Order: structure tokens, then C-alpha cells, then sequence
């Protein structure tokens, strides 16, 4: 069934837009670290950008990819315009949450979670 | 002892000045700030007691958290509280500032400004009347009256 | 007299019905349905891509001068294929009337931005996007308006939990506000209030 | 276990962890970090305080409603000690002063108080005792601080045989003494060092690592009566360490050798302050003293903690000491100091 | 062209994911070196950081070999 | 009908022009404002001498909560949970069971005063006049937990304020 495309027509143009947004985020991490006075490294920021891009690597719908890059542009322009604070930028890193157990034995020990 | 008497008199004098000269930061969030204006009004004139609004957090002694504290507002409130120099005090006003209030089970409301800043006085109501807020201010003054910093230091 | 029953206005009902027929005749390509509620409110259901032509007609037409955009919101009905229902409320000062225009969309289908018809549509559509996830194609500045910076999810959706997934606090170790998974000292006690006896026979649906 | 001591929840603010801990010396650097970690877990925290209640306010937001309880305490009053340790299954001891006041000596704060806490906690039936000591705790040490540390460690072990004695090397953090003390010598012209800091080796430890190790010592069941050594991953010469501190602070580094007797007299001059002294003779001795190496004792890797290198967290402490010209300089701009391993 | 080649190789060697032992002027990024789209994008950005000229996205996708890199740089001067 | 707030034009006769010029050069309206402020200076202030003088209130005032008793001493509340059902902010928690003598009485009756919006719905829905909002409003505390009232605290409030609560309910019960 034919559907109205948000952008990108097929998957190739969606991948192109993903690459453009990835370049935009990659060239912004030094500025983000400088302006927000982050105690993280530039390499850490670039790795976090790569990780956040990689968790959506299983998407096979061009419209979902277009919406994802739209929201990525939104949260990039929040970082560039310093609308965000260091609070949110470091919320990206989950620096205060305790490491959740992942093995069956530990999960059995701690509680009733699946 | 002579030194004990001297430090007791000195920190009686110090607590008197801080108690009698309270400068709330000009800071209100929601409907609870209207009762702050009515406490500033001629009926319950707060300027009698030495309580004067100052806009800059640097020139403020008390932060009256009067309104709902949201997730989008918490960093700014913490920032102004930090920029307030010491000694500094906090008076949460209304149900929203005390706990969650009408919006306790909300995705965008902080369930208590004491999750963000150390609160000295809690004023109950929705909104607390101007008299209730004045009672809270006088209770804060009486709490300041009991501080013994020089007396703690002398025996330290 | 019936003091406890709202009086009705057949004159206004007939006028609204006539104007609904008028607009439906003028715009057959987009108008799907026309209704007049028994409390005299005209409601127009159109195709989602007729938004700009229908709104421009209702604004600029001599016999329909709906020069004011009273409101613009959306309604989430998950049981529908197109869950989101965009609603426009227009006010005509020249004829002292109000009209409602309703369209539909889902998560992945954009709706044309009506900032070129009404300037209030800018912030109204920003709020619709922020609270439901509906994307508006040609919007001068489409971004979040009400939620926190970096907030994930659209909270007015029916499937979004009331308390969300994260909550904020100040952590002394990191000297900043932190966001952590929501944890409630008292869980919101859900109440089942609906009575098992039908209240309004006029609205009874066929068993099907 | 009592029915109310069974852990519940997901280890959050509103959860129950089953830990009821009375934290002596909670109104301090390590105290605030430990209390924050306990409250973050969702534990019951009791805070005995002798200071003005205004100085305990930063501990209020660290726990949920009712999870932090503030009660007065003396140190010379075993009645108050029992009152605060009666209902807790964990007792943590971090009481200590780097200087000596009129009423409390190094003997009082490091021998008498820890022994009283350990003895009273044993009578009250407290299950676990955590006691903080110093890495260079030697009975024949040149420092009265460390001699009292050793005597108090022996007394605590005698009074509470099932204790966990933790020996951090030198805790560095935002509110620390170490990095701030080294970075605050800008005002006194140059940096006086004994033997130019060429004969001193130090491996400081991160405050968050120390607090996490304290927390994990409570949860570990096979750490009941043990001794741990909390040290950092890298050992530095004193000269290299101070040079890196000044490089990160972007301050001109002007070291000069000052003989030990002259430095001792200088420390004697600064300890006449009724308030918190800037430096003391014992502080000078401890700064000159090289950190001991104790490979037999367990440590952070044994408690599950990966020690954080100083090169990752130094900018948190030393950015405050920079000027406007260098405030925004990034963490990677300064080459790491030369280590001695 | 030797200057361009040596600058390109020097940039490539600094890349963490690039193995210097397996690196060569004819090494394919995807196949010989085992990288992906984002790694190649980072390599192109690093090359831009070296020669100080803007490489568009469309052209950057046809630069999968260091020889292609030096050819593109030589053509664009 | 409508009116124009500002659509008047000034007369251009010589006398009016000279009057306007005198107003411009001699600050007449500014002197008039000064006179108004001076009048208010010489008026009597509207300030009450709190805490020795209190602002007026009414029998309908909604302040601190209280659980009432019958004149025999029996609690009025019958664990019907109408107040809990009608509470907008879900500030009330109620748990009940049969008592020793078989009475339908509560065992837990909590009100979170930091969650309550003081809307008065609980005392409207009570069919036995058990839960009421008393006249007290000066009950600010220093800690958050002290504002989490329970059944014992509410019963103490009722016993403390019973006389004034009864008088107010007698005064205002014919309007309900
Ligand atoms: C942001 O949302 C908003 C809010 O928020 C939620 C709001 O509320 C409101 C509502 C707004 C309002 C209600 C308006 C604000 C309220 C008001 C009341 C406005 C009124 C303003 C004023 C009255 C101005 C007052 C301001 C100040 C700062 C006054 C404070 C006084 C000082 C700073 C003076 C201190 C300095 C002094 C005293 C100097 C003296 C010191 C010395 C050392 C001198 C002595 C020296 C010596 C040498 C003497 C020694 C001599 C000796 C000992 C010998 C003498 C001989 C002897 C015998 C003794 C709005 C609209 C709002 O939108
Ligand atoms: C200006 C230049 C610098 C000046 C330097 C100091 C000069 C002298 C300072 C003047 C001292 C003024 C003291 C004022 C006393 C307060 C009056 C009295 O009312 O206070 C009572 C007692 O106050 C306290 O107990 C102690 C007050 C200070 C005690 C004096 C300490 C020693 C001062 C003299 C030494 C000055 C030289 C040493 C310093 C330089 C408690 O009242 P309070 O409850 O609140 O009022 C509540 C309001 N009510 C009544 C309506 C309900
Ligand atoms: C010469 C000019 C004298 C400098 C005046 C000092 C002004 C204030 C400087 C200062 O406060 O730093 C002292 C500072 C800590 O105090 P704070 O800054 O208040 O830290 C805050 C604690 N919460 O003290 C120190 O750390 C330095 C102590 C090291 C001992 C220095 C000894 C060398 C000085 C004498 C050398 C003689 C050579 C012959
Ligand atoms: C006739 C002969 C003369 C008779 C009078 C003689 C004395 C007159 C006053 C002289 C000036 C003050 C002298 C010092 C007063 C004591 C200060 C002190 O020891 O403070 C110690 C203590 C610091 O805190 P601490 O308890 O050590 O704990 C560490 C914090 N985590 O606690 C504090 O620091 C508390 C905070 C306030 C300290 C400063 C104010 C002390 C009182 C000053 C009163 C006069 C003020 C004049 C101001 C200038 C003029 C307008
Ligand atoms: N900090 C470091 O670099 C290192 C510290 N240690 C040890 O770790 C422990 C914690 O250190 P740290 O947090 O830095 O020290 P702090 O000086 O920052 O805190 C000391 C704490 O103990 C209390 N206290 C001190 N003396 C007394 C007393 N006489 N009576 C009652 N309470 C008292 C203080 O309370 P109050 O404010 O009321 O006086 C405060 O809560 C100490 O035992 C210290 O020796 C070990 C190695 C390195
Ligand atoms: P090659 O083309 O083979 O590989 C391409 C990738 C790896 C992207 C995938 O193989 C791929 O093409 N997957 C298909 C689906 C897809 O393309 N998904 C991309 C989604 S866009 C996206 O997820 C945007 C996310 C925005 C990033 C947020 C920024 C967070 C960083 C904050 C900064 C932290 C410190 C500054
Ligand atoms: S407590 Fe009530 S009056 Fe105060 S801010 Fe909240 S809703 Fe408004
Ligand atoms: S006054 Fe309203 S919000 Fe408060 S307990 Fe009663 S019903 Fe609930
Ligand atoms: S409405 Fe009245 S009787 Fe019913 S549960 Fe509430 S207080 Fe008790």
C-alpha cells in the first residue's frame, strides 16, 4: 500500500539524512564540551553520539528514520542554542543510576523482576 | 564562664540582625505567589518586620518557593538557590512546593521542592493565606533566634 | 416551562445545517461529513490533505469569514487506524458564528501546517507535536513547547503513563539535578467508576 | 531478618534496602558522600551531629521522607552513642579532625571516640561496624595523627572483633583537603616543598570510590572482620603531583626547597588560629610522608570498585581555582603527570 | 601527489579503528579494513579537517579507498 | 453599545494652547500626582497588628482537618470512604475492619496535607459530619513528615478544636 512519505522516498535518502545528522552531531561535541564546561572528554561525547545513533540501527522504515532524524535535529539545535543545561547533557550519560544486574542469578537474588 | 557569656551575647546579637532583616528573593512560581503579594500588601505589611523583596539572589536571605516546581524549572531554582550566599533559608509555600499538591502524580511536576533544595519551613495550604505565610515567616524568625553558631564553635 | 432542561434553538440549528450543506456543496473534494449537534454546533469532517484549501476557504470566503482561529488541538483514539484527530475551532465575527473542522492522522503521516492561514497555528501545532507526536510539514519552527528539554515521549497520548517514566532530584555527588526512573512512595490508586447499567438508551450501539 | 528489614523495590529513592546505618561524622566530606549513597539506595540513615543544625542541611535532600533522622550526640556521652546506635544494624565511623582543638585531641578523636563507638555498638547488638582509618597508620609514625590512628584501630578491633577497618590513602574530591591544600598555596608566593618533593610518593584515592567501597563493604557478607586499603591506581612523586595540580589549575608553578625544620616552624605558626587552621605540623609531616605499600590487604578491586584515575576527575576540583582566562579549558589540554609504578 | 598521499596516510594511521599493519593505499574501508558507514563518515570528516575544504555527502560516499581520497583531493586541489 | 476610550481632540484656541503650554513648562499633572501621594501619606494605614490582630474569617473557612465525635464520645466516621472516593488529589488513605464490638470503624485514616488542595470536598461528601476542615490555619511545620497526618493526629485535632468546629457548623449548617 502506497503511503505519503515524510521525506527521503526510499531508504537511501533516509540513510543520507542520517549521515548528515551524524556529521552535524560529530562536529558539535567539542563546542558542547567547551560551552557547557563538561568534565567528560570529547571522545566520550563522540562515543555517546555514536551509541545513541546505533541503538536505532535496526529500523527499516524510511518514515521512522525521517522522524528520528527530525527529533535528532531538534535535540541538536537545543544543544547548539544552549537551551539545554549541563543537567540534560549529563542526563544523556546516566551517571547516577546504579548498574542494573543482567544475569538470571543476580536478578533472582534482587527481586521479582523478569 | 566569661568566654561562654561573651559568645552567647555575640551570637544573640548576630541572630537578632539576621532575624530582623530578612530579604526574600523576588521569586514566585504559581498561584501561591499571589498570596505573597497580599502579604506584601498594606493589610499584612511585611516591611514592618524587616522583610523586603530583593531581585538579585546575591542580596537575598530567604527563598520562598511559592508555586509548583516542574521538571523544566528545577534547574533554575537550584541555580538561584546556589547563587544565594550564606546564611540562607528556604520556606516552601503551598501543597505544590511542600509535596506534589494537585499535580503529585504528574510526569512534569517535582514531588516536593525538598528533593531539590534543603527546606527550613513548610507552609500548608492551597494557597496558604497571607496570614498563614506571615506565621511561617515569624516561625522562621523564631527558628533563627535559636541558632548558636558561636556557642557551637566555642565548645568545638 | 421545564426549568431544569436546556432550551433549544431550532433557528440556529437550521442555519447551521444550511451552511454545512453550503460548504459541503462548495468543497466536495475534501468534505467527508457534516454534522450539527443538538446544542447548535457545526462540525465538518474532511480529508486530511484538504486542510489548507478548506481553512483558506472558510477564512477568506465572503459568505464564510472565519477570520479567527479560536483553538487547535488533537484527540487520541487508539482503537482507530488513524488514532490522532486534529480539531480546528474557527470564529466568524462578521456572522457571529463558530465552526469546527476535524481531520485525522496517524503517527507516520504528516499534516500540512496552517501557519499560512492562521498565525496562531504556529504555537498550536507546536503544542500538538509536543503532546501527541503529529508532525506538521511546512512549519517555520517545529519543536517542543511545553515539555522539558530532551523529554522522551508524547505525554497526552493514551498509552503514555500518567506519571511518566522518569523523575527528577538533586544529587549532591554530581552537584546537579539528575533524572532517574520514576518511583512513587504511594502508587496512584486506580478506581473503576463505571456502572454496569446503561445510562443513555439514545446512544446504545448495535450488538454487531 | 525482621519482616521490616527485607529489601524491597528496585534500589531507588522510595525503595527499601534493609540497611539501617548510623553514620558518625556524617557532617563532612566522606560523611556527605556516604550518606548520599545510602539515601540513593533507599536506606535508613541516622545522622548524629554535634554542630549547628544549619550545617546539616545539605543532608536533608539525600533521602526520602523519614529516611534521614538527625539526633544530637556528644562523643563523650556513651548514653548518646547508645541512643543513636540502638536501632541500627550498621554503624559507620568517620569521625576525625586534621588539627587539634582545646577540647578534643588526636587521642580523643581517633582513640577514645572510636573505641567508645565500637564498645557501645557491641552492647547494642549492631550487626556490622565500618571504621575508617588511614593508610599510613603506624604506631611509630612521626605524626601524632597516624599514631592515634593506629592505636584507635587496635582498640576498635579489640572492642568489636567483627569490624571492617578501611584505610584510604588520601581522599581527593570537590570538598577535599588534598587538591585544595596543594592548589591554595598560590597566595603564599611559591610552593615550599621538603626536598623539592622528590622523596615523597603518593597515590590518592577518589572520594566516590571510597564511598562506593564503604557501601559495598556493608553488602558483602565475607568482609565482616577484615581490613582494606583504598588507594588510587597510580603512584606519583610529590613534585610531579603538585606540578600537575598547578598545570590543571593554570597557575604558575614556582617550587622551592624548604628544610624540614623551617617547614615545621611555619606549620607551628599557622596552627595558632582559633578557627580551622590552614596548615599544621602534623599536616606537614603527613604531606611529606610517602604512602605505604600494603599488597597483602584487599582493596577496591576486591570490593568490586575500579579505582578512578586522578587524570579523569582532577578538573572537577581544580576548575574552581582557575581564572576567567582559563575557566573554559577542557580536560584533555593538560598532559597527565609522570607516574612511579 | 606524494604530499597528499602521505598526509592521507598520516591521518588514517591516527584513526583508532584503523590497523596500521593492514593499512595500505589500496585498502578498501568496508572490506579490507572492516569498517561501516559511520566510520567512513568519520574518516571523511578527519580528511576535511586536514585539507580544509568541504566534501559534500554525495561525493564522500564515493571515497571508499585511500587512492580515491587522494584522487579526489588532487582533482579539487 | 460601545464607547471610545481615547478619541478626543484638543481645542486650538489661544487660551487652551497657553494652558497646555503652562502644563508642559510647569509640571502641573506631576504636581497633581505628588498631591495625591501626599494625601495618601496623611491618610490612615490599613495595616493590622499581626499576630495581635487577625484578619476576618467566616464560618465556611477551610483550614486544618479534623475527625469529629458524637456527643457520647463515639467517632462519627463509619469507614464509608466517600471522602476518599471524592478527594481530587487522592490525599486520603483509608483502611478499616470490624471492631471488637462489631462497629464499622477505620483503622487507618491518613491525610497527606502536602497533597491536599484544601477544596472541602471531603466534608461535603461525609454523611455523618465526621471529617471537617477546621478554623486553624497556623500549623506550619519545620519538617515535611510532620504534615503527613494520620488518624491519631486528626482525632487530636478534632478534640482540640471541637468547640469552635461545632460552633461554625451550627452557624453554617442551614446553608448546606
Ligand atoms: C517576580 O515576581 C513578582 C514577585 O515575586 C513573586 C512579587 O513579589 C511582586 C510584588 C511586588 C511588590 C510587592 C513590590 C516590592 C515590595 C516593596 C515593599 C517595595 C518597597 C521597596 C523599598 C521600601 C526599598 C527598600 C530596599 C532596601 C534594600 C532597604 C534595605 C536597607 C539597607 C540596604 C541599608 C543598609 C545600610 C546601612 C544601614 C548603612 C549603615 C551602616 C554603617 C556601618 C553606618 C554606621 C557607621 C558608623 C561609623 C557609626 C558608629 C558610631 C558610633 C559607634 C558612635 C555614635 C555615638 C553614639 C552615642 C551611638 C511582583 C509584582 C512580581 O512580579
Ligand atoms: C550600625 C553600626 C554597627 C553597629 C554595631 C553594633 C552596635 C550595637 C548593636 C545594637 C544592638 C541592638 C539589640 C536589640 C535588642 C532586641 C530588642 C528586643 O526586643 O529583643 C529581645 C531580645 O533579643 C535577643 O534576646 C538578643 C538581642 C541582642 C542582645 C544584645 C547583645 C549585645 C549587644 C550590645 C553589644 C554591642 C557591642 C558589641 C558588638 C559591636 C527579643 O525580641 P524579639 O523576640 O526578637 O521580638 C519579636 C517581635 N515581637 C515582640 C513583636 C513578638
Ligand atoms: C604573602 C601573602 C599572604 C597571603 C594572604 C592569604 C590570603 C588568603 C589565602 C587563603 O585563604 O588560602 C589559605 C589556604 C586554605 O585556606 P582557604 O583559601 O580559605 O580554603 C578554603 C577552605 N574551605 O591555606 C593553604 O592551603 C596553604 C597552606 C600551606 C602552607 C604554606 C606555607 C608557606 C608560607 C610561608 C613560606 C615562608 C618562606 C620563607
Ligand atoms: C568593649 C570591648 C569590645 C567588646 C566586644 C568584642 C567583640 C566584638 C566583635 C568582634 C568581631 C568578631 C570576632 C569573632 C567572633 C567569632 C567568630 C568565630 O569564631 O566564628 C567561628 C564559627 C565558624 O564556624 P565553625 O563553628 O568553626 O564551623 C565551621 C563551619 N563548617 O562561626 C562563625 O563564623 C559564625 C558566623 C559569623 C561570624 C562573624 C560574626 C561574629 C560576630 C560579629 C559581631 C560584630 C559585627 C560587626 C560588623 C561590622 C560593623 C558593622
Ligand atoms: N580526608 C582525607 O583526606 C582522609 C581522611 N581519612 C579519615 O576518614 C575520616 C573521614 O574524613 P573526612 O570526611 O575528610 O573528615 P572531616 O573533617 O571532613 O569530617 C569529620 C566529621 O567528624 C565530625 N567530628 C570531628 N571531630 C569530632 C569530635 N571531636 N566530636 C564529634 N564529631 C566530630 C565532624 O562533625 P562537625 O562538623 O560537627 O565537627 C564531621 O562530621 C576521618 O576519620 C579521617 O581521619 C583517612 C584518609 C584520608
Ligand atoms: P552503514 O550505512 O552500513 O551503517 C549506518 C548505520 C550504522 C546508521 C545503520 O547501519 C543504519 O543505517 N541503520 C538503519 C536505521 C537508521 O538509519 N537509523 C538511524 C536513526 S537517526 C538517529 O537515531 C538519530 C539519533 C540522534 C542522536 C542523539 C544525540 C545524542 C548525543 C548527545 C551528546 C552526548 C555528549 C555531547
Ligand atoms: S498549592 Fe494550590 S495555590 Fe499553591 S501553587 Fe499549588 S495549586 Fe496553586
Ligand atoms: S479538602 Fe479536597 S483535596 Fe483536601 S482532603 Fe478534602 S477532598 Fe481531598
Ligand atoms: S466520608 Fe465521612 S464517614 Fe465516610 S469515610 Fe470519609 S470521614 Fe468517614
Amino acid at each position: 500500500t502506497s503511503v505519503k512519505p515524510i521525506f527521503s522516498r526510499d531508504m537511501n535518502e533516509a540513510k543520507r539524512r542520517v549521515r548528515e545528522l551524524y556529521r552535524a552531531w560529530y562536529r558539535e561535541v567539542p563546542n558542547t564540551v567547551h560551552l557547557f564546561q563538561l568534565d567528560i572528554s570529547v571522545k566520550q561525547g563522540r562515543d555517546k553520539v555514536r551509541e545513541m545513533f546505533m541503538k536505532n540501527a535496526h529500523v527499516t522504515d524510511p518514515r521512522v528514520v525521517d522522524l528520528l532524524v527530525i527529533k535528532g535535529k531538534m535535540e541538536l539545535e537545543e544543544t547548539i542554542n544552549v537551551w539545554k543545561q549541563r543537567t540534560h547533557i549529563m542526563r544523556f550519560f546516566h551517571e547516577t543510576e546504579a548498574p542494573r544486574p543482567t544475569d538470571f542469578l543476580s536478578k533472582f537474588y534482587v527481586g521479582h523482576d523478569p | 564562664s566569661r568566654g561562654e557569656y561573651v559568645v552567647a551575647k555575640l551570637d544573640d546579637l548576630v541572630n537578632w540582625a539576621r532575624r530582623s532583616s530578612l530579604w526574600p528573593m523576588t521569586f514566585g512560581l504559581a498561584c501561591c505567589a499571589v498570596e505573597m503579594m497580599h502579604m506584601a500588601a498594606p493589610r499584612y505589611d511585611m516591611d514592618r518586620f524587616g522583610v523586603v523583596f530583593r531581585a538579585s539572589p546575591r542580596q537575598s536571605d530567604v527563598m520562598i518557593v511559592a508555586g509548583t516546581l516542574t521538571n523544566k524549572m528545577a534547574p533554575a531554582l537550584r541555580k538561584v538557590y546556589d547563587q544565594m550566599p550564606e546564611p540562607r533559608y528556604v520556606v516552601s509555600m503551598g501543597s505544590c512546593a511542600n509535596g506534589g499538591g494537585y499535580y503529585h502524580y504528574s510526569y512534569s511536576v517535582v514531588r516536593g521542592c525538598d528533593r531539590i533544595v534543603p527546606v527550613d519551613i513548610y507552609v500548608p495550604g492551597c494557597p496558604p493565606t497571607a496570614e498563614a505565610l506571615l506565621y511561617g515567616i515569624l516561625q522562621l524568625q523564631r527558628k533563627i533566634k535559636r541558632e548558636k553558631r558561636l556557642r557551637i564553635w566555642y565548645r568545638r | 416551562t421545564r426549568p431544569t432542561i436546556r432550551p433549544r434553538n431550532d433557528v440556529v440549528h437550521k442555519q447551521l445545517s444550511a451552511f454545512g450543506q453550503y460548504v459541503a456543496e462548495i468543497l466536495p473534494k475534501y468534505v467527508q461529513q457534516v454534522q450539527v449537534s443538538c446544542f447548535n454546533e457545526l462540525e465538518i469532517f474532511i480529508h486530511p490533505d484538504g486542510v489548507i484549501p478548506v481553512l483558506t476557504f472558510l477564512r477568506d470566503h465572503t459568505n464564510a469569514q472565519f477570520k479567527s482561529l479560536a483553538d487547535l488541538t488533537a484527540v487520541d483514539v487508539p482503537t482507530r487506524q488513524n488514532r490522532f484527530e486534529i480539531v480546528y475551532n474557527l470564529l466568524s465575527l462578521r456572522f457571529n458564528s463558530r465552526i469546527r473542522v476535524k481531520t485525522y492522522t496517524d503517527e507516520l503521516t504528516p499534516i500540512e501546517s496552517s501557519v499560512t492561514v492562521y498565525k496562531a497555528a504556529n504555537w498550536y501545532e507546536r503544542e500538538i507535536w509536543d503532546m501527541f507526536g503529529v508532525f506538521f510539514a511546512n512549519h517555520p519552527d517545529l519543536r517542543r513547547i511545553l515539555t522539558d528539554y530532551g523529554f522522551e515521549g508524547h505525554p497526552f497520548r493514551k498509552d503514555f503513563p500518567l506519571s511518566g517514566y522518569v523523575e527528577l532530584r538533586y544529587d549532591d555527588e554530581v552537584k546537579r539535578v539528575v533524572a532517574e526512573p520514576v518511583e512513587l512512595a504511594q502508587e496512584f490508586r486506580k478506581f473503576d467508576l463505571n456502572s454496569p447499567w446503561e445510562a443513555f438508551p439514545a446512544y446504545r450501539q448495535p450488538p454487531e | 531478618l525482621h519482616h521490616a528489614l527485607i529489601p524491597h523495590g528496585k534500589g531507588g529513592r522510595s525503595s527499601v534496602s534493609g540497611i539501617v546505618a548510623t553514620v558518625f561524622g556524617a557532617t563532612g566530606f566522606l560523611g556527605r558522600y556516604v550518606v548520599n549513597h545510602l539515601g540513593r539506595m533507599g536506606s535508613q540513615v541516622i545522622v548524629p551531629y554535634r554542630c549547628e543544625p544549619y550545617d546539616t542541611m545539605h543532608l536533608r535532600p539525600m533521602g526520602d521522607l523519614g529516611q534521614i533522622i538527625f539526633m544530637e550526640w556528644n562523643g563523650k556521652d556513651k548514653d548518646s552513642i547508645r541512643k543513636v546506635v540502638e536501632h541500627s544494624n550498621v554503624v559507620i565511623n568517620l569521625v576525625g579532625r586534621e588539627w587539634e582543638t582545646k577540647n578534643f585531641d588526636f587521642e580523643d578523636v581517633f582513640v577514645k571516640i572510636p573505641h567508645a563507638i565500637a564498645q557501645v555498638s557491641k552492647e547494642a547488638g549492631v550487626e556490622k561496624l565500618i571504621h575508617i582509618s588511614h593508610l599510613n597508620a603506624d604506631i611509630k609514625s612521626p605524626s601524632r595523627y597516624l599514631r592515634s590512628k593506629a592505636v584507635g584501630e587496635k582498640e576498635v578491633r579489640a572492642a568489636f572483633p567483627e569490624a571492617t577497618i578501611i584505610k584510604p590513602s588520601d581522599i581527593f574530591g570537590r570538598e577535599d583537603r588534598f587538591l585544595n591544600y596543594f592548589a591554595s598555596m598560590r597566595w603564599f608566593g611559591g610552593v615550599p616543598l621538603i626536598s623539592l618533593g622528590k622523596e615523597t610518593v603518593k597515590q590518592p584515592v577518589y572520594i566516590v570510590d571510597v564511598s562506593k567501597g564503604i557501601i559495598n563493604a556493608i553488602k558483602d557478607p565475607d568482609a565482616k572482620g577484615k581490613t582494606f586499603a583504598f588507594v588510587g591506581p597510580n603512584r606519583y612523586l610529590l613534585f610531579d603531583l603538585v606540578q600537575y595540580i598547578f598545570a590543571v589549575a593554570y597557575r604558575p608553578f614556582l617550587p622551592y626547597p624548604l628544610p624540614h625544620f623551617a617547614y615545621r616552624w611555619v606549620g607551628r605558626l599557622f596552627e595558632v588560629s582559633p578557627f580551622e587552621p590552614w596548615t599544621t605540623r602534623d599536616k606537614v609531616e603527613r604531606v611529606h610522608m610517602s604512602d605505604m605499600t600494603l599488597p597483602h590487604l584487599p582493596g577496591l578491586e576486591d570490593l568490586g570498585i575500579q579505582a578512578t584515575p586522578l587524570e579523569l576527575k582532577a578538573i572537577e576540583v581544580l576548575r574552581r581555582h582557575r581564572t576567567y582566562r582559563w575557566l573554559t579549558s577542557e580536560m584533555e589540554d593538560v598532559k597527565p603527570a609522570k607516574t612511579v609504578n | 601527489l606524494e604530499a597528499i598521499k602521505d598526509r592521507v596516510l598520516y591521518v588514517l594511521k591516527l584513526y583508532d579503528k584503523i590497523d596500521p599493519e593492514k593499512l595500505s593505499v589500496n585498502s578498501h574501508f568496508m572490506k579490507d579494513l572492516g569498517l561501516d558507514s559511520l566510520d567512513q563518515v568519520e574518516i571523511i570528516m578527519a580528511m576535511e579537517d586536514e585539507f580544509g575544504f568541504e566534501i559534500p555527502d554525495i561525493d564522500a560516499e564515493k571515497l571508499m579507498c585511500p587512492q580515491e581520497i587522494v584522487d579526489y583531493i588532487a582533482d579539487k586541489k | 453599545t460601545y464607547k471610545f476610550v481615547n478619541m478626543r481632540e484638543p481645542s486650538m484656541d489661544m487660551k487652551s494652547v497657553t494652558d497646555r503650554a503652562a502644563q508642559t513648562l510647569l509640571w502641573t499633572e506631576l504636581v497633581r500626582g505628588l498631591g495625591m501621594t501626599l494625601s495618601y501619606l496623611f491618610r490612615e494605614p490599613a495595616t493590622i497588628n499581626y499576630p495581635f490582630e487577625k484578619g476576618p474569617l467566616s464560618p465556611r473557612f477551610r483550614g486544618e482537618h479534623a475527625l469529629r465525635r458524637y456527643p457520647s464520645g463515639e467517632e462519627r466516621c463509619i469507614a464509608c470512604k466517600l471522602c476518599e472516593a471524592v478527594c481530587p488529589a487522592q490525599a486520603i488513605t483509608i483502611e478499616a475492619e470490624p471492631r471488637a464490638d462489631g462497629s464499622r470503624r477505620t483503622t487507618r485514616y491518613d491525610i497527606d496535607m502536602t497533597k491536599c488542595i484544601y477544596c472541602g470536598f471531603c466534608q461535603e461528601a461525609c454523611p455523618v459530619d465526621a471529617i471537617v476542615e477546621g478554623p486553624n490555619f497556623e500549623f506550619s511545620t519545620e519538617t515535611h513528615e510532620e504534615l503527613l497526618y494520620n488518624k491519631e493526629k486528626l482525632l487530636n485535632n478534632g478534640d482540640k478544636w471541637e468547640a469552635e468546629i461545632a460552633a461554625n457548623i451550627q452557624a453554617d449548617y442551614l446553608y448546606r
